[PDB]
Parts: structure tokens; sequence; C-alpha cells
RNA sequence: AGGGAACCCACU
């Protein structure tokens, strides 16, 4: 009537993704978290832009949208952030925001390329992540003699299922009984189908026998980080954050019963 | 001398490209007027 | 003088026949644009076979 | 009260009246452009 | 010209509630819980959690429309118990199992990190 | 025989599994720019005096 | 024929048709004949050969050119007449020694058989895999593709105009498509397809999309309208000035605000702007007093910034302005979308990245066809280009789908993709993204060349509820 | 456009490398206006003599 | 017209590999071997670089209005 | 409201509607309605009246609602039917080995707006509790209706057999005091024919328990389709290689009878049939063999399609798709036509510059050899556009005549 | 306070 008792497993831990595996849960569970990977880790992206000059062939919409889409460096900023929506300030202050200025003027006659590289923050743990000490920097637009950009942005906090600008996945590989023992797909022609890479079967068997006594346990994860957070971080954020989510619907549906 | 057909595939498409290098698209409509 | 005689645009008898792409570009001028049409009032006409 | 244009061939910015004719004082062009406003414009980066 | 904004998914609108209890009538010790503002991740998490419970007769839940940011919780319990019982049980477990697998998580991150 | 007429509308069709076969999903601007006339009563003037 | 192939006294032009059975030689060199050319045979063998190959490889350098092979007699052309009297080879497998052969006189060979399509139908691939009619409608549908319709559009300002954000070139093309300039100005995005049934929201035509996608710039676009007004002083007595009326002056000022205009009677570009909205401040004088407003206004339910502001004088010497406003336009529900085997559909309904269906990699759909749209319109091209697509942006190549080439066939694509490590059909194991449960049946899945057509639901929305009726009958206006 | 027999909007056998098999308008139309095959030419006329 | 910043299927960023990839290019690598190089593995991110299409320099072309 | 899609044919073409207010910028329609308005959703669009009084709202409420027109005084048998996703969907779902467990069921449950609450017994109790489809669909069925139909792949000659009332293929489908006791759903039992279910669930019942009834087989079988999926691929368009080579002998021995056809008319030794010139007899002759060489071929094909071949789920659901278009697919394209006769000598004796004249063998006249999977060659695409055309033509003038 | 005709393209 009672809790699963997970147990993980961390098999690759690199700078861009996190490879483990969660033992003793539940798929709703797995799935859950999955979804909270992509759609419910807080990030640091822009989200506000002020366009004093543009003189580039790209007009100001198309700027500032691919502006939103450069990953900001958010590992600890974003925990001790508000939310714009949140924060009693009038407009943007250090506790719901960053303040980024970019200001660039082709004078010569080779193409000038405005990247991430000219983003210039106000705090200096949220940067492009392009601008942290190979990668090159993320192209904004490109500039001929005498074109220009000048702006003034602000980056807020917020998550995937706002905007995917927010999304600080890169990919999430998910997969349970690799061996389709659960049949919980059924191929046609079994043979055919090439094997997972967590197959435990012999070159000559294609799928593992039916168990009918079987339930998906043991889930493989690989979580890409676009940058913005490390891939552990990612995980951690999002089991807190899915915590969260459960005691805040019980704090209210506590409320509720009392109230009646 | 004789192309070949593992030759020829090339061969014709080098041929149309030849074609459209020199006449373009829209040929008839400057030609028609010129005339 | 007689008349004016609209002009089929890259046909010989057009400012831009034979001008390099760079030309092209000088004038705000597509060097993909095919021509084979007229401006009439500013209009582009092409003429139907 | 200034109404500052850009010729489309010099790019020369020059002041223009209401009821002048258009014109660029330096080439003769005929084909001007209104310059940016400088009304606040901001964009959500979405 | 008529999308509704991207927040309107997770943001309560003035006076809207969270949560709300209702009784279902057409059987005993039955309840439907209406949320506002959550989407399958929460539904299905709580709905299995709830098929583990063996006093829990039913559970079952559905977004009654893309569109609209609402689900719905349905839950049947034994005689002996209460649907929100079995809820709230349902929530505390979850959050047990997520305390339990984070803890679990760093201590596996700092064994891999250190060797 | 054949008239244009007020208190029309028009645009797209999408499908949806999730009405019921005798609803339309109608969008919101097209509510909001057409008009139903309702009679004042006392059983209803509350609910008009707030519209 | 010799006269004409040396090219002496007989220009290419002209048509020499023989009718034997007949005794009449007809020669024309009439104006509005239409020809094609067509490699010459005699006995039988191409005249032409390794050598011309050769010269036509280096045209850059020596300046050997399609007029030299006409020159050289090894091609011709023939128009419909003449084509009556020709034995004509498809290919030059043809011309090849038979056990019991065919024809052994051949006279002509074509160059290449898909010259036989247009410019439109040259950018299907696999077009002899679809049923006609889904040919037909492709080549009605790519002329309503959005794409960079030409490459000095920032300083046009045509009436109407849509560019798109991120143009692609197709991963599967046509050798065809090379003279078209289909690379430099492409009109559609690869998009990851699968073809599943999901939700119900893609049922009859429709298409499910990706939001997530979508929020990235997936088939974004800008909507370009631009207006144009001119100040004409025709008489003494009336005369139009282009100025910010005042509502003690002019008459008939609507309600809107004139203080977006400029001093000169002007908006500025970057001004936001909505319907009913003034852009062009114009006053007539009267034959609220002495002045009539006839300002020009944004049309109605559409919105955008002002783009760019022209002023000049007209052909009379009047004063002459163009406003181009601009509005960005992000897919939405009811857009209307194609591939190119005529497979059209109206956006249904959009899911977000963790709501879509994955694979066990993280890759989810940027699109979901519904599978009924196949059985009955038979678009098997539509099948071939996923699954070659698929092929080539693993492999890292541009597939080739031109229509009649027997080196191309489903089998060797299936084995292709086998060698990269898929199910050779091109089916995936799929994975609910509500319940993260798999889905029973395998999907199909892969790159497809999907366009934007101009169609879109918030240019066709309408209602009316009491407004604007005719002079003569009065009767609500039309439109 | 308004006629109605099918016979000169039929795709008649001597189209063939001359003018597009596929690309027709789909409504009134459809058959009445056609497109230029890829490779196809039209004579300008020359003189006999 | 100008290289996307993420892939639209994924998101992975691809904004800061276009000048790479055309290096490769010239440096004799294939197609597929540049895409390996860079890291883009799923064919998702391969579609967003291989199918690319430029125009931005073509743009840059043309003389601006402002000097 | 009532809803209008032009041209207005009959009495379904302008039906009421309750509104609901939606985000996006589109008119919503159920999937069943799409039929009687001969609408889908690949640009159509369609008008919205809105009565503007007590009177007409009360005339559309009481004579023109959706509900009331489902069955038509124009052929007595209803107009909506289940389609598409619900359909093929439905046709897997009350398959005999279906089984949903405990969770599965209660989801569905969930979309089941006239359940009573009451989770009925599993029909398999041991070694695990198991829930058939049919069971699940026997709570979609309204009242306590009766109704026997038969699956489409039925065959012919099981009801004077033994197994006539224990079909071994679930063909028959018995619906009996409102509870599915046998048998797979599909078209000839939730489509528009007369005695179909929902055809007796309006004559049994009124138009609103109907009404549900729609909306409870579409809400809960496309929440089921979540979990089977469905798709169509190229490994559907596929057979096996004794299918090819089976396909290939048979074209090979029709194209050596048309030959023998015509060695025996340059012989003279042909002999007209009665009221028919010599011409027509011979023309009678090879669209005879040709014709028997397309059915043979598309019999071929369809023999060697698997259960899971999705081609073959969506034609035997009856939801899209012929026998013809999948051995147009797998098999052969078959004969192009113009005018009903074979393609014409357009060229003088020829109907292109690739044959010899006086060619009346199959390729020359335009019988396509080829599968749409391995595609035409260059003739047969030709000669496939010229007879698409055909229909296009057709669509494009039959419209005034039959206005008019 | 507000027009109209004609023609062309296109959508279901
Ligand atoms: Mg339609
Ligand atoms: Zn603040
Ligand atoms: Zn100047
Ligand atoms: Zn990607």
């Amino acid at each position: 009537p009672y809790a699963n008792q997970p147990t993980v497993r961390i098999t690759e831990l690199t700078d861009e993704n996190v490879k483990f595996i969660i033992e003793n849960t539940d798929l709703a569970v797995a799935n859950s978290i999955r979804r909270v990977f992509i759609a419910e880790v807080p990030i640091i992206a822009i989200d506000w832009v002020q366009i004093d000059a543009n003189s580039s062939v790209l007009h100001d919409e198309f700027i500032a949208h691919r502006l939103g889409l450069i990953p900001l460096t958010s590992d600890d900023i974003v925990d001790k952030l508000q939310y714009s929506r949140d924060c009693t300030c009038e407009e943007f202050c250090p506790e719901c925001s960053v303040e980024f200025t970019l200001d660039v003027r082709c004078n010569e006659d080779q193409t000038r390329h405005v990247t991430s590289r000219d983003l210039i923050s106000n705090s200096p743990r949220v940067i492009p992540v392009t601008s942290r000490n190979e990668q090159d920097d993320i192209l904004i637009v490109k500039l001929r003699k005498g074109q220009e950009l000048r702006l003034r942005a602000y980056a807020k906090k917020g998550f995937g299922k706002e905007h995917a600008k927010w999304n600080p996945t890169a990919g999430v590989a998910f997969e349970y009984d690799p061996d389709n023992a659960l049949r919980h797909t059924v191929y046609p022609k079994p043979e055919e189908w090439p094997k997972s890479e967590y197959s435990e079967l012999d070159e000559d068997e294609s799928q593992a026998p039916y168990d009918p006594n079987g339930k998906p346990e043991r889930f493989y994860y690989n979580v890409e980080s676009c940058g913005s957070l490390r891939p552990e971080t990612i995980v951690l954020s999002a089991l807190s954050g899915l915590k969260k989510k459960l005691s805040d619907l019980q704090t209210q549906l506590s409320h509720e019963i009392q109230s009646d | 001398d004789e192309i070949t057909p593992d030759l020829w595939q090339e061969a014709c498409w080098i041929v149309i490209s030849s074609y459209f290098d020199e006449k373009g698209l829209v040929r008839q409509q400057l030609d028609s007027f010129d005339e | 003088f007689i008349g004016k005689i609209p002009i089929m645009l890259r046909s010989t008898y057009c400012l831009l026949n034979g001008l390099t792409d760079r030309d092209l570009c000088e004038l705000n001028e597509c060097p993909l644009d095919p021509g084979g049409y007229f401006i009439i009032n500013g209009s582009e006409k092409v003429l139907i076979a | 009260q200034p109404m500052i244009y850009i010729c489309g061939e010099c790019h020369t910015e020059n002041e223009i009246k209401s009821r002048d004719p258009i014109r660029c004082r330096e080439c003769g062009y005929r084909i001007m452009y209104k310059k940016r406003t400088k009304r606040l414009v901001v964009f959500d980066a979405r | 010209m008529n999308a509704p904004p991207a927040f309107e998914s997770f943001l309560l609108f003035e006076g809207e509630k969270k949560i709300t209890i209702n009784k279902d009538t057409k059987v005993p010790n039955a309840c439907l819980f209406t949320i506002n503002k959550e989407d399958h991740t929460l539904g299905n998490i709580i709905k299995s959690q709830l098929l583990k419970d063996p006093q829990v007769l039913f559970a079952g839940y559905k977004v009654p429309h893309p569109l609209e940011h609402k689900i719905i919780i349905r839950v049947q319990t034994t005689p002996d118990y209460s649907p929100q019982e079995a809820f709230t049980n349902a929530i505390t477990d979850l959050i047990s199992e997520l305390s339990l697998l984070e803890e679990r998580f760093r201590v596996a991150i700092k064994d891999k990190q250190e060797g | 025989m054949g008239k244009r007429v007020d208190f029309s509308a028009r645009t797209v069709i999408t499908p949806d599994p999730n009405l019921s076969i005798d609803q339309v999903g109608v969008p919101r601007s097209i509510a909001a720019n057409m008009t139903f006339a309702e009679i004042v009563t006392p059983f209803n003037i509350d609910r008009l005096q707030e519209l | 024929r010799k006269l004409r192939r040396q090219m002496d006294i007989i220009v290419s032009e002209v048509s020499m048709i023989r009718d034997i059975r007949e005794r009449e030689i007809r020669i024309y060199t009439d104006a509005g004949r239409i020809c094609r050319p067509l490699l010459i045979v005699e006995k039988q063998k191409l005249l032409l050969k390794k050598r011309h190959i050769d010269q036509l490889k280096e045209r850059e350098y020596n300046n050997y050119s399609w007029q030299d092979l006409v020159a050289s007699g090894v091609v011709e052309y023939i128009d419909t007449l003449e084509e009556e009297t020709v034995m004509l080879a498809m290919t030059p497998d043809d011309l090849q020694e038979k056990e019991v052969a065919y024809c052994s006189t051949y006279t002509h060979c074509e160059i290449h058989p898909s010259m036989i399509l247009g410019v439109c139908a040259s950018i299907i691939p696999f077009p002899d895999h679809n049923q006609s009619p889904r040919n037909t409608y492709q080549s009605a549908m790519g002329k309503q593709a959005m794409g960079v319709y030409i490459t000095n559009f920032h300083v046009r300002m045509d009436t109407l105009a849509h560019v798109l954000y991120y143009p692609q070139k197709p991963l599967v093309t046509t050798r065809s498509m090379e003279y078209l300039r289909f690379r430099e100005l492409p009109a559609g995005i690869n998009s990851i397809v699968a073809i599943a049934s999901y939700t119900g929201y893609n049922q009859e035509d429709s298409v499910i999309m990706n939001r997530s996608a979508v929020d990235r710039g997936f088939f974004r676009s800008v909507f370009y309208r631009s207006y144009k007004e001119q100040e004409s002083k025709k008489g003494f007595d009336q005369e139009e000035v282009f100025e910010k009326p005042t509502r003690e002056t002019c008459q008939g000022m609507r309600h809107a605000i004139y203080d977006k205009l400029d001093d000169d009677g002007l908006i500025a570009p970057g001004v936001r702007v909505s319907g009913d909205d003034v852009i062009i401040g114009k006053t007539v004088t009267l034959p609220r007093y002495t002045k009539r407003d006839c300002s020009t206004f944004l049309r109605t339910s559409e919105t955008g910034i002002v783009d760019q502001v022209m002023v000049t004088l007209n052909q009379e010497g009047y004063k002459f302005c163009k406003i181009r406003v601009r509005s960005v336009r992000i897919p939405q529900i009811g857009d209307k979308f194609a591939s190119r085997h005529g497979q059209k559909g109206t956006c249904g309904i959009q899911y977000r990245q963790e709501d879509m269906p994955f694979t066990c990699e993280g890759i989810t759909p940027d699109i979901i066809i519904n599978p009924h749209a196949i059985p009955s319109r038979m678009t098997i091209g539509h099948l071939i280009e996923c699954l070659q697509g698929k092929v080539s942006a693993n492999k890292g190549e541009i597939g080739d789908a031109t229509p009649f080439n027997d080196a191309v066939n489903v089998q060797k694509i299936s084995n292709l993709l086998s060698d990269y490590g898929y199910h050779l059909r091109g089916n995936e194991v799929l994975y609910n993204g509500f319940t993260g449960r798999k889905i029973t049946s395998q999907i199909f899945i892969g790159p497809t060349y999907y366009q934007r057509l101009k169609h879109m639901v918030d240019d066709k929305i309408h209602s009316r509820a009491r407004g604007p009726i005719q002079i003569l009958n009065r009767q609500p206006m039309e439109g | 456009r308004d006629g109605k027999l099918a016979k000169p909007r039929q795709l008649h056998n001597t189209l063939w490398g001359m003018v597009c098999p596929a690309e027709t308008p789909e409504g009134h139309a459809v058959g009445l206006v056609k497109n230029l095959a890829l490779m196809a030419y039209i004579s300008v006329g020359s003189q006999p003599s | 017209m100008i290289i996307p910043v993420r892939c639209f299927t994924c998101g992975k960023i691809v904004g800061n590999k276009w000048e790479a990839y055309l290096g490769l290019l010239q440096a004799e690598y294939t197609e597929g071997d540049a895409l390996d190089a860079l890291g883009l593995k799923r064919y998702c991110c391969r579609r967003m670089l291989l199918a690319h299409v430029d125009l931005i320099e073509k743009l840059l072309n043309y003389a601006p209005l402002e000097k | 409201v009532i809803f209008n899609r032009q041209p207005t044919l009959h009495k379904m073409s302008m039906m009421g509607h309750r509104v609901r207010i939606l985000p996006w910028s589109t008119f919503r329609l159920n999937l069943s309605v799409t039929t009687p308005y001969n609408a889908d959703f690949d640009g159509d669009e369609m008008n919205l009246h809105l009565p503007q009084s007590l009177e007409t709202r009360a005339e559309i409420q009481e004579l023109a609602m959706v509900p009331r027109m489902i069955v038509t005084p124009q052929s007595n048998r209803p107009v909506m039917g289940i389609v598409q996703d619900t359909l093929t969907a439905v046709r897997k779902f009350t398959k005999r080995d279906v089984f949903l467990e405990r969770g599965e069921v209660m989801n569905l449950l969930m979309f089941l707006s006239t359940w009573d609450g009451k989770v009925p017994q599993p029909a398999i109790l041991k070694p695990r509790p198991l829930w058939t489809g049919k069971q699940i669909f026997s709570l979609i069925i309204p009242g306590h209706i009766n109704c026997i139909r038969t699956h489409s792949t039925h065959p012919d000659d099981e009801d004077s057999g033994p197994y006539k009332h224990i079909s071994p293929g679930d063909t028959k489908v018995v619906v009996e005091n409102g509870e599915l006791i046998m048998g797979i759903l599909c078209k000839k039992s939730l489509g528009t024919s007369a005695g179909s279910l929902v055809h007796i669930s309006y004559l049994e019942m009124g138009h609103d328990i109907t009404r549900l009834f729609y909306s409870n087989i579409q809400t809960v079988i496309n929440n089921w389709l979540l979990i089977e999926g469905h798709t169509i691929g190229i490994g559907d368009s596929i057979a096996d290689s004794k299918t090819y080579q089976d396909i290939q002998n048979t074209i090979k021995k029709a194209k050596q009878d048309v030959i023998e056809v015509i060695e025996k008319a340059h012989n003279n030794e042909l002999e007209p049939t009665p009221g028919n010139t010599l011409r027509q007899t011979f023309e009678n002759q090879v669209n005879r063999i040709l014709n028997d060489a397309r059915d043979k071929t598309g019999s071929s094909a369809q023999k060697s399609l698997s259960e899971y071949n999705n081609f073959k789920s969506m034609v035997v659901s009856g939801a899209k798709g012929s026998k013809i278009n999948i051995s147009q697919v797998i098999a052969v394209v078959g004969q192009q036509n113009v005018e009903g006769k074979r393609i014409p000598f357009g060229f003088k004796h020829r109907t292109l510059p690739h044959f010899i004249k006086d060619d009346y063998g199959p390729e020359s006249r335009g019988f396509v050899e080829n599968s749409y999977l391995a595609g035409l060659t260059p003739t047969e695409f030709f000669f496939h556009a010229m007879g698409g055309r055909e229909g296009l033509i057709d669509t494009a003038v039959k419209t005034a005549e039959t206005g008019y």
C-alpha cells in the first residue's frame, strides 16, 4: 500500500550528458521524471529585448527570437532568482533578471559576425554557454560595412512548459525492457529488429521469452544537456521540482478537505 | 569513343547541364521579344 | 519620335542585358531573377503564350 | 520639424519640408526612405 | 489572433481553485478530484500510486480536453477507507519515493565523480 | 431567393475527437463579435446586469 | 538533314518532314513551333561520344558549350510534326542488340526521360511512384509554398509577400532541381514526420505539429503588405496633401488615433500598428471646416510593425509614398501544410515536446500525419521519400529521387538504412509521451520535405453582426 | 472554360516532351492552361529564302 | 537564411556549427565525416546542417540603406 | 447555431449544433459529422449562422439538431457512422485475443460518459484478471439492443458448415441484450448501412442515447489506440519473393497470350463474335486477357498479406482503401484507358514515337505492368497521366451539369 | 459619411 524504493546507478557522467538506470520504480514515475526534465526544470533565458538600432538584413523579431534561443549558464543562480511575475520590482531587478547589452557596428570591408560573444552580461555567473572557458560562438547575425545592431535584453527564469527556450535538454533518451519480454511492442518479424544497446540477448536470439508476471522495472536514461545546466543538475532539479509540485498539491488538498 | 552505361548517367546529366547553362528557362520569352 | 515601347527585362534592349551578378546586385536586382516580363506602371506583367 | 529622409542612392540624410518636392540635395535622386522611429520597441524573445 | 498565452497552462487564474472535491453519487465511497493547471505528469503518477493501494477499488484520471488545463481523478475505496485518505496517502508515498531517489542519485553522482 | 445575412461567420474547420457530435468549437473572437438579444426579466436581470 | 546538322543553310529551328506513304515533303520555318532536342542515332550508335563529354566537362575553361554539340551534328531539335517520323529510343539501352530486336532502326534517343516534366512537377521526388492526380495536385501546391521568393526582397514593395525564416533544401532531390535554382531559393523544411494515429487530431487529412519545434522557429514566416498613396493637386479648387490631420480643421476624422503619424503625415518604420489604425494622413480641401479627412488605414483584422516607408514623386510629379508593414506568422491550428506528393492538411493541434511520442533516442516527430491518407491516395512516392531521407540524413548525403532511375529501388534503400542501425523498412519503436508506455505497433518515421502554404486561418476567419450594407439593395456588403 | 467537351482538355499523345503532363490547374481551366516541359523550345521563325 | 540556433526537433545547439562545418568540408571531409566530427549524432541535428542554405550571404551582397 | 458546408446538397448539409468556446481560430468538428457535410480538414471552410430569437432557436433545437439528423429519409439509414481512426481501431479492439489489465480498463472507463460506475467481472479471472475488448465495448452499447451482422472477412461457407454458431474467425457479430457476445466490428456493423448497430440504436433508443453512443465509441477507442497504435509504412507495401515471382509469371504469360491473339489476327485466323466487327473482337479478347491478368495478380498480392499488414487493416475495417488499391501498390497498376478504350494512336499509327507502327501489344497501348512500389517506366508514366487527366476533367464538367 | 464595373489568379 506504500512507496517504492528506487535505486540508481550512474553508468556515464560527462560535461554534456549523464547516463543512468533507475530500478524498482513504476513506469508512471519514470515517465513523469522524463517529462519534468523536458518541461519543468527552470532555466534562465532572454525573454525581453529592446532594440535601439538594427540595420542588419534580419528584422527585429528575427533577431529577438534568435537571442531568446541562446543558452545561458544557470547552474546556481536560477535557484536564487524569483519568477519575474512574482517579484515586487516594477520592471526588472537583480532578484528576478539578468541584463545583457549588445553594441556592434561593422566598420570594415570584411563581414562582421555578431556572435554570443558580443552579448555582455551584468552577472559574471550568467553568460552564454559558448562564452564559458573547441566550440565556436553562436552566430546571431552577420553584418556588412555600415550596418549596426544595438540592443538591451533581460533574461528571466522559466521552464520548457512555457516556451522551449527554457527547455534545458538536448534529447532525453529513455527506454525500458530492452528485450521485449513484456511484449509491450509486438514485432511482426522480430528477427529484423536491431538489438538495443542494453540488450543481453545472444546474437541468435531476437527477443526474450514472454514474461507473464513481468512489470516495467529498470528504466534507462541518457539526459543530454544544452549547456545551461550540468546534466546531473538537470536530474536533481527535476526530482526536487516534481516533489515541490506534489507538496503544493498536498497543501491545497489539505485546505480543501478541512474546508468541508 | 563510346559512352558506357555506368558512364551514361553522368554523361546525360552533363549534356543537360550544358543545355541549361546556355539557354536558361525563359529563353522563349526573350528570343521572341528580341525578334 | 512616334512613341514608346515597353521593354522586356533582361532582353537585348534592357539596361540589365549582359551585366554580371555583381553589377546586378549594385542595381538592387536579384541575379537569379530570370527576366522575361514587363514593368507597366510599376506592375510586373508576363505575356501568356 | 526636421523630417530626415535617407537618399536611396547616396545614403545621405537630408532635411525635407512638407510641400517640398522629393529630391536628394547631393545626387538628385528622387527616392528617399524614412528613418527608424524613436519610439520604444520591445519584443519578447519568443 | 485567438492564441492563448503560454502561461495559461500552469498559472491559476484569479479565484480559480487548485483542487476541488466532489462525491460520485452512482456508487458508494467514490470521489472525483478536479485539479486545475495540471496535466498528465501529476495525473499519471498519482493514478499509478493509487493503484498500488490494496484498499482502492478504482483509480483513474483523464484530461477532458487537450486545449484545457484540467485533470479529473476518480477514486473509489472500500467502505473502511476514504478516497480523500487514499489520495493523501498516495501523495505522501510519491513524495517519499522521490526524496529517497534524490538522496540516492546524489550519492551515485558523488561516487562517479570521485572514482 | 438568396441574400447576404447578418449574424454569420466563416473560418477553417479542424477535427476535435473530444466534442460531442452535436457540438461545434467556436473561436473566442467570433463569439465576441456575434450577439444574441436576450430580453430582461426578473429571472435574469442580475446576470444581464453583470454582462 | 546534312545541311541542318552542319548549320550551313538551314538553321536548327527549321523542321523538315517527309511523309513517305504520301509523296509530300513539308518544310517549316514558321515561328511558334514547339520543339525539343534529341540525340542523333546512326546505324545503332549515338553520335555522342566520350570525347564530347570530356570537352563538356571542361566547359568552364575551354568554352565548349551546348552550341558546339548542335554544331557538330550530335544533337538535333525535333518539332512535333517531325517527331511523327522519328524512331525514338528511350535510353541507349534500347540500342543494345537483343535476342529478338524490337526496332533496330532507331534515328534518335532521349537525353533523359525526366525532361518530359515541367518546372513544378520536377521537384516531386519519385513521381513515378505516385498516382497521377497527386502529382498534378503538388504541381499547384508547390506554387503556393512559402520560401524566399527572390533574393532582393528587401528592396521590393510588393502588395503581398511571404518569406520563410529558415528554408532548407530537401534531403531528397531530383537532378532537374539543380537548374530550377531550388537549392538557392528553397520553399520548405525537412521535417521529422511520423505516420501514426495519435489522439485523433490528425484525422481526415489534418496534421499534428510539435509545439516545441514551432517555438524554435519551425515554419515560422513573415508576411509583408505594402500600402501606397499619392497626393493629387488635380484642380485648383481641390488638392490633397499629406499631413497629420487635426479635429479642429479636418472633419471626417475617424476615431482612430492620428498620433502615430509624424509631422509629414506618415508613420515611421518600427511603429506597431493594428487594424483601423491610420498610417498615411491625408486631407482634401473642401470646395471641422475646409478639410475632409481621406487618410489610409491599415486593413481590418490585420496587425504588424511598419517595416519601411518610401517617398517619391509619381509620373506626374505628385508626392507618392509606399509603406511596407511586416507581420510575423507563427504556425498554428488551421494553417495549411503539404508534402510534395499532394498530401495536404491543416494543423489540427500542437503538442509540446514532452507530450509527443518518442523514440528510444530523444527523437520526437515534428509532424504526425494520419495513415488513412495513403491507402486510397496511393502516394507511395511519399513513403519512399521518407525512407531515403532517413538514409541520407544518417549517411550525410542528398538522396537522388530522379524518377526513372533503375539504380534506385526500395530494397537497396532499405539495405542501406539497415547499415545505420535502423529497422530496414523505416519503422521505429515509439513510446507514448503521456504515459511512457511503448506503443504496440511500430511507427513509420523519418525526414520528409514539407511545405507551408500561403493559406493561413487568420487571413480567413470572419464574422459579422450588423455591419455595413450596400447602397442599392440594403443587404450586407460582400467580403 | 465554359465549354464542356472533354476532348480539348485531354492529354494528347503529342504533348510528350513538349508540355508537362502533370501541371495544370484543377479548376474550370483543367487541361486548357499548360506549362512547357523542361527542355521544350519554341521557334522564333526565319525567312525561307 | 541563417543557421538556426537550435535543432527544431531536439533543441541541441547547432548555431555555432555552420562555419566549422564549412571549414571541415574545405579540408576534404565528407559531409558525413564532418557531421560526425562536430558531434551531430541524431539524424535530426544532421538534417539541420545537411539541409541548411546560407541565404544571408546573398543578402549581404546588397548595399545598406544607411552609410 | 446552424452550421453549413457548401454545396448544400441535402438536409444534413445544414444542422444545428451547440456552441463550445475554444482557444484557437478554427471551427472544431466531431469526426463522425464530417460524412453528412462531406467535409474534411484539408482547408475546407464552413459557415455558422446564429438564430436571433427564441422562436428560431426553438425551431433549430426541435427540428435540425445533429442527433435528430442521424437517420436520413433519402434511404432510411444512418448518415453518420464511425470513421477513420476509430473504425480501424475498433476493428482491432474487438478481435478475439484483445486482453486488458486492471489499469487499462480503469482508464478506458474514465472515458465512458454513460458508465454506471460498476467494474464488470473480468472474462479471465485466473491466473491473472483480464478483460476483453468485447466486454468494454459491451459497456459502450446502449440499452439492451439486439443485432446480428457479419464481419467483412466472413467466409461464405461458414454459415452452412459446423461452427455456424461458434465462429473460428470470430466473423459473426452478435449483440444480444446490449452485449457484444461475439464478432469483430467494422464498417458493416458501425457504418452507415441499413441495419447497422448505430441504426438499431437510433431506432430502439432516441436520438439522445444514440448521440452519446457515437461520442463514447470515439473517446474510449481513441484512448485505447494510444496503446495499440496504428501506422502505415514501406513495409506494408512489400511482398515476399515468392509472391513477386508468381506475379511476374502471371504477367509474362498474359503478355504471351496477347502476342498469340495478335499473331492470330495478323493471319486472318480470327473470326468476329456476333454483333461485333473484327477489331472489336480483337480488342475484347485483348482486354479480357489483361483483365484476367490484373485480377490474378491482385489476388496473389492480397493472399500474401499478413495479419499485421496495415494496408489490410484499413481495408478490412472499411476505414480507407480497397483491395484494388492494394493490388496496384503491390502488384501491377494495370490498363490505362481514355474514353473507355486503350490508349489511342495519337501519333500516326503509334501511341508514342518510341514504338513501331501498328503495335497493339500491352506496353504500346497503355498496360502498366509495374506496381506503384516498383515505379512506372516513362511510357507507363505518360499513359497513366493521360488516364488520370480523364478523371480530373470529369469532375470539373459534371459539376455544372448536375448543379443545373 | 463608403462607390461601381471589368478582368485575372486561387481555395473547398
Ligand atoms: Mg476538402
Ligand atoms: Zn525584480
Ligand atoms: Zn543622394
Ligand atoms: Zn536534433
